[PDB]
């Protein structure tokens, strides 16, 4: 039951500032516990940032690159630790996650032990505008067919920000779909495709649309995709 | 100053296998042993498999095991199963909590047989030419390894700092790859040329391949 | 190397309404630290009992610095059982290390 959550992820600007909360269920901060923040950004590896020993005494501890430009702190009475970023740069777009160490009956415990997570909260650091995506068709031609299997797919391009979903046939086709991670272009949109093999001989008997869901413009589109002339 | 060196970057093995994935620190980590691994699926926060300092009661297999004090420590995977494909890190602790740092992690990923590629190119749409850019997509299916090199041609001039791609992960069903790759250019730049090529270069291939399209033919 | 305190003695035998004492020794380390007093459960859990910096359970420092009281008032029959003390480091580096674990027979 015991459970961590982060919030307050989101877009924000760069050189501004943005305070992220971590949000602890199941168990009381008076003490063996420290809460860490840890993050990642989108395809690369785990970073921690900062601790902070959870009861009275309230000591932080920080990564090296982390001080003076991150600020971690507490409130007890609602199990809640507090990440403060400052002067955010693109960089700095990432998940972040807290994870707990400590506890009772380890033996020995340091902050390296860190045995319960978050699912981690989002931040991505940009100047860009929320957009909808344009999709479009990736139309199956000869150029796209071998052996009784056909490509196709569809480009979903500049949207901001992350995430969108993409389906094809309303979810009722699932086998041979392969949607890519997105890119991020020098607009500061992202792109992405979404592709799926199907039998050279649905074409012009099967339709297929794929629906693409881009939330945070509230976009919803439905692009059949099917030959060309 | 500490800095955590994991290798090798990422492996590729089959079940059954034995791999070690070693983790090597500038400076002796905290009294030899303040030393972790983890193991993270996409997606998903990371799960702690071996606290060396006081080995876990939890449920880690017998496969795994750590190894090493002071400055080198091994990860070993005594028999590889399905659900160990994942990427894996090392975490330091010293002295001054201040170096504790993670090492970049190594990914496991499925062996098979080498496969080279499917090519397909996918000229832009009529709907996005009216907006005034244009996007042209190349498609490579069904490959292994991961290391592929896709190289633009527009008219026989080579492309640079106008295309992006990315890849999957490995296929569910016969662990290759895909990887997708978008060549943008303005309409105005699109419709000054002629030949749009997409050359492929990988080991299943004993020399590179193209697929092209003439815009204005089909 | 990572020397964890001592929680004496391995075994306590007392009768039913009597002083029990343990002593757990934390050597030298006194800058800043929580000491915690825990007693396993039957399924291996630890609970906490009392800490020093602070009632039938009471934890007491000795003038040594590195030794402690962690002593049962009222000893009962129900009281018995496993008993260890953990030692948390805040300072030059977080840790906690814990004793091993004694045994009380009341």
């Amino acid at each position: 039951e015991q459970q961590l959550v982060e919030s307050g992820g989101g877009v924000v600007q760069p050189g501004r500032s943005l305070r992220l909360s971590c949000a602890a269920s199941g168990f009381s901060f008076s003490s063996t516990y420290w809460l860490s923040w840890v993050r990642q950004a989108p395809g690369k590896g785990l970073e921690w940032i900062a601790a902070i020993y959870v009861g009275s005494s309230g000591n932080t501890y920080y990564a090296n690159w982390a001080k003076g430009r991150f600020t971690i702190s507490k409130d007890s009475s609602s199990t809640t630790v507090f990440l403060q970023m400052n002067s955010l740069r693109a960089e700095d777009t990432a998940v972040y996650f807290c994870a707990r160490a400590g506890g009772a009956g380890g033996g020995v415990y340091t902050l390296t032990r860190l045995d319960l997570w978050g699912q981690g909260t989002l931040v991505t650091v940009s100047s860009a505008s929320t957009k909808g995506p344009s999709v479009f068709p990736l139309a199956p031609s000869s150029k796209s067919t071998s052996g009784g299997t056909a490509a196709l797919g569809c480009l979903v391009k500049d949207y901001f920000p992350e995430p969108v979903t993409v389906s094809w046939n309303s979810g009722a086709l699932t086998s041979g779909v392969h949607t890519f991670p997105a890119v991020l272009q020098s607009s500061g949109l992202y792109s992405l495709s979404s592709v799926v093999t199907v039998p050279s001989s649905s074409l012009g008997t099967q339709t297929y649309i794929c629906n693409v869901n881009h939330k945070p413009s509230n976009t919803k589109v439905d692009k059949k995709v099917e030959p060309k002339s | 100053a500490a800095q955590l060196t994991q290798s090798p970057s990422s492996l590729s093995a089959s079940v059954g296998d034995r791999v070690t994935i070693t983790c090597q620190s500038s400076q002796s980590v905290y009294n030899n042993n303040d030393l972790a691994w983890y193991q993270q699926k996409p997606g998903k926060p990371p799960k702690l498999l071996i606290y060396t300092p006081s080995s876990l009661t939890s449920g880690v297999p017998s496969r795994f095991s750590g190894s090493g004090s002071g400055t080198d420590f091994t990860l070993t995977i005594s028999s590889l199963q399905p659900e160990d494909f994942a990427t894996y890190y090392c975490l330091g602790g010293y002295d001054d909590d201040s170096d504790n740092a993670f090492g970049g992690g190594t990914k496991v990923e499925i062996k098979r047989t080498v496969a080279a590629p499917s090519v397909f190119i996918f000229p832009p749409s009529d709907e996005q030419l009216k907006s005034g850019t244009a996007s042209v997509v190349c498609l490579l299916n069904n490959f292994y390894p991961r290391e592929a090199k896709v190289q633009w041609k527009v008219d026989n001039a080579l492309q640079s700092g106008n295309s992006q791609e990315s890849v999957t992960e490995q296929d569910s069903k016969d662990s290759t790859y895909s990887l997708s790759s978008t060549l943008t250019l303005s309409k105005a730049d699109y419709e000054k040329h002629k030949v749009y090529a997409c050359e492929v270069t990988h080991q299943g291939l004993s020399s590179p391949v193209t697929k092209s399209f003439n815009r204005g033919e089909c | 190397p990572w020397n964890p305190p001592t929680f004496s003695p391995a075994l306590l035998v007392v009768t039913e309404g009597d002083n029990a004492t343990f002593t757990c020794s934390f050597s030298n380390t006194s800058e800043s630290f929580v000491l915690n007093w825990y007693r396993m459960s039957p399924s291996n859990q630890t609970d906490k009992l009392a800490a020093f910096p602070e009632s039938r359970f009471r934890v007491t420092q000795l003038p040594n610095g590195r030794d402690f009281h962690m002593s049962v008032v009222r000893a009962r029959r129900n009281d018995s059982g496993t008993y260890l003390c953990g030692a948390i480091s805040l300072a030059p580096k977080a840790q906690i290390k814990e004793s091993l674990r004694a045994e009380l027979r009341v």
